[PDB]
């Protein structure tokens, strides 16, 4: 099945993002035949969003919009970077967009090669100021509107941009290829005193005979898979996306619980403290009616279970209103298995009142 | 003088003006940087004019206090990327400082004073920027609260320390009372609100005599909800702000709350649709 890549445009309001995106779809359809837009290269399927607002993007990443695998920074060469181009790139650093490609627009209106070079060098320097690899960044000199009008020269620069989407953004890793992890939902014992744990394989593959770690909540334990079960049917392996039972060697029912994960040994660790980006639902979205303050003590819902945590707000921040998004540092009352990028819900009394992403594990 | 890329670079590094704008200005100016800057100044008024009809619903609220005098200010732009920009911020701060120093409450006076700076700013940022409104609050004790850039509050008080005033400002930011005390709601407004609630109550089938007594109850709730002292204190909602003030032997004599883009309708965007429209 065709690799899927999430991309986004970012840049000044009239430097050409929309026009560029229309040009990408038009020229690819012309060349290869046939809210977000979609388009295909021969090797890749793309879903493409625009990033007109900082808070809006951050809130969308948190509430479920797929994270950009690569972004397209659109700068009109007629101007060069604007004062706020700094801020566009800084959003990129903030959300950790892995790659940024640049499309310099309206290059047809800059007849002077040395001035195009000045702009190009400015963009590389701004990128490197935020630890993007400015010197190695693909920069396309194009013209979106003229490509859209069918000018072959400028169409070719659209195909150059698409090739860089193909070449410069790595094929994203598929769940089935990641180290095996199963979020544990229920725990039973069969009669041959064999413990079974159930769940939907999040990623990778568990085969009979392989060692696993049980991670989160309690001291990590080690076991060996002695069987995989799918609706009473005995299987030889369980794969990402499948609902399975995993039978375990020796470990007893009382020693495992919901909220732990099964994992390939040495690949996921339990943590108690992390930095996160959080969105608190508004009243209309079904969330809290009133603000909370520094002593807010909610539950953080990771995969299959709730963990109570305390929070630290950013310097200068004393109050969080429904509808805000902010950074917070969380300290859970016991550890849970987690990596950077892990989504969680924030709950009170069992009701979801916010959403977040682990931005950096701390301890 | 020759219009080399390095001369364009020098002008651009000095001004932040767009590359081709700098090239054009220098060329007409025969390479004189100062005259080129004057050329861009005249051109910038027209660039700004072109943007002046763009909706600018983002930006900042700012507040500053000078003893018994405080200013609250809204300066708008189109996107929050610009709201965060250092140059935009320095502009908004500069306007704020001038309104405090001159005690300026007429937003048109502030506009005239800063129109040339605003235009040069718009000419380099490429968004409509607008000094939208300004107000002063005077008082014995003044405090403020900023809920990031989007909500600012001033509070005037009597007998309150720093912490109390700030917590009251925080409360106002969250709960947006429009009066200080429930008795401040005018007789005219209470009588109209009464007729509203009685009509509603009657058409739901409540007998008149019942509906009247229920609406009396609703009027107390109504004046309580729109007034600072009648509202539950956000930090301890089991007591009203009036009760909190009484406990500290303090009073509130004024407040102002501004929120970025209040009263400007939110334009919805449809990127996918706009991309499909372009393809034609
Ligand atoms: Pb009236
Ligand atoms: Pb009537």
């Amino acid at each position: 099945t065709k690799p899927h890549v999430n991309v986004g445009t970012i840049g000044h309001v009239d430097h050409g993002k929309t026009t560029l995106t229309a040009a990408i779809t038009t020229v690819l359809a012309k060349t290869y035949g046939g809210s977000h837009v979609e388009y295909d290269t021969p090797t890749r399927h793309y879903a493409h969003v625009d990033c007109p607002g900082h808070a809006d993007y951050v809130k969308n990443m948190i509430t479920g919009a797929a994270q950009m695998d690569g972004a397209i920074l659109v700068v009109a060469a007629t101007d060069g970077p604007m004062p706020q181009t700094r801020e566009h790139i800084l959003l990129g650093r903030q959300v950790g967009v892995p790659y940024i490609i640049v499309f310099l627009n309206k290059c047809d209106m800059v007849d002077d090669e040395e001035l195009l070079e000045l702009v190009e060098m400015e963009v590389r320097e701004l990128l490197s100021q935020y630890d993007f690899p400015g010197d190695d960044t693909p920069i396309v000199r194009g013209s979106a509107l003229k490509a859209l009008e069918g000018d072959a020269e400028w169409e070719a620069k659209i195909l150059e941009l698409a090739g860089f989407l193909d070449s410069y953004i790595p094929e994203p890793e598929r769940a089935i290829d990641k180290p095996f992890l199963l979020p544990i939902e229920d725990v039973f014992s069969i009669s041959g005193r064999g413990t079974v744990v159930t769940g939907r394989v999040e990623r990778g593959i568990i085969k009979v005979g392989e060692e696993v770690e049980i991670v989160g909540i309690k001291e990590t334990q080690k076991s060996t898979c002695t069987g995989v079960e799918m609706f009473r049917k005995l299987l030889d392996e369980g794969r990402a996306g499948e609902n399975v039972g995993v039978l375990l060697r020796g470990i007893k029912r009382e020693e495992i619980e919901r909220g732990q994960v099964l994992a390939k040994p040495g690949t996921i660790k339990p943590h108690t403290k992390f930095e996160s980006e959080v969105y608190i639902l508004s009243k209309d979205e079904g969330g809290r009616h009133t603000p909370f303050f520094k002593g807010y003590r909610p539950q953080f819902y990771f995969r299959t279970t709730d963990v109570t945590g305390t929070i630290e707000l950013p310097e200068g921040v004393e109050m969080v209103m429904p509808g805000d998004n902010i950074k917070m540092v969380v300290t859970l009352i016991h550890p849970i298995a987690m990596d950077d990028g892990l989504r969680f819900a924030i709950r009170e009394g069992g009701r979801t009142v916010g959403a977040g992403v682990v931005a950096k594990v701390l301890g | 003088a020759e219009i080399t890329a390095s001369l364009v670079k020098e002008l651009r590094e000095r001004t932040g003006a767009g590359m081709m704008d700098c090239k054009k200005a220098l060329t007409e100016a025969n390479g004189d940087i100062e005259l080129a800057i004057e050329n861009m100044r005249k051109s910038g008024a027209i660039k700004a004019a072109k943007k002046a009809g763009n909706v600018a619903a983002d930006g900042v609220i700012k507040t500053k206090i000078d003893g018994n005098y405080g200013i609250i200010l809204e300066v708008n732009c189109q996107t929050d990327f610009v709201a965060k920009d250092a140059g935009f911020q320095a502009f908004a701060d500069k306007v704020l400082d001038a309104a405090v120093a001159g005690k300026i409450t007429d937003v048109e006076v502030l506009k005239a004073q800063f129109e040339e700076e605003r235009v040069a700013l718009v000419a380099k940022i490429g968004e409509n920027i607008n000094i939208r409104r300004v107000a002063a609050l005077e008082g014995d004790v003044l405090g403020s609260y900023q809920h990031g850039a989007r909500i600012g509050v001033l509070v005037a008080a009597k007998g309150a320390d720093e912490e109390l005033v700030k917590h009251i400002a925080m409360h106002v930011a969250a709960s947006k009372p429009e009066f200080i005390k429930p008795e401040d709601v005018s007789a005219e407004v209470v009588e109209k609100e009464y007729q509203v609630q009685l009509d509603i109550a009657m058409q739901s089938g409540k007998p008149k005599e019942i509906a009247e007594k229920m609406v009396e109850g609703r009027m107390k709730k109504f004046t309580g909800e729109v007034s600072l002292t009648g509202q539950p204190f956000v930090m301890e909602p089991s007591k009203t702000v009036g009760q909190l003030l009484k406990e500290h032997n303090a009073e509130v004599t004024g407040f102002i709350r501004f929120e970025v883009g209040e009263g400007i309708e939110k334009v919805e965007t449809d990127f996918a649709a706009e991309v499909a429209a372009m393809s034609k």
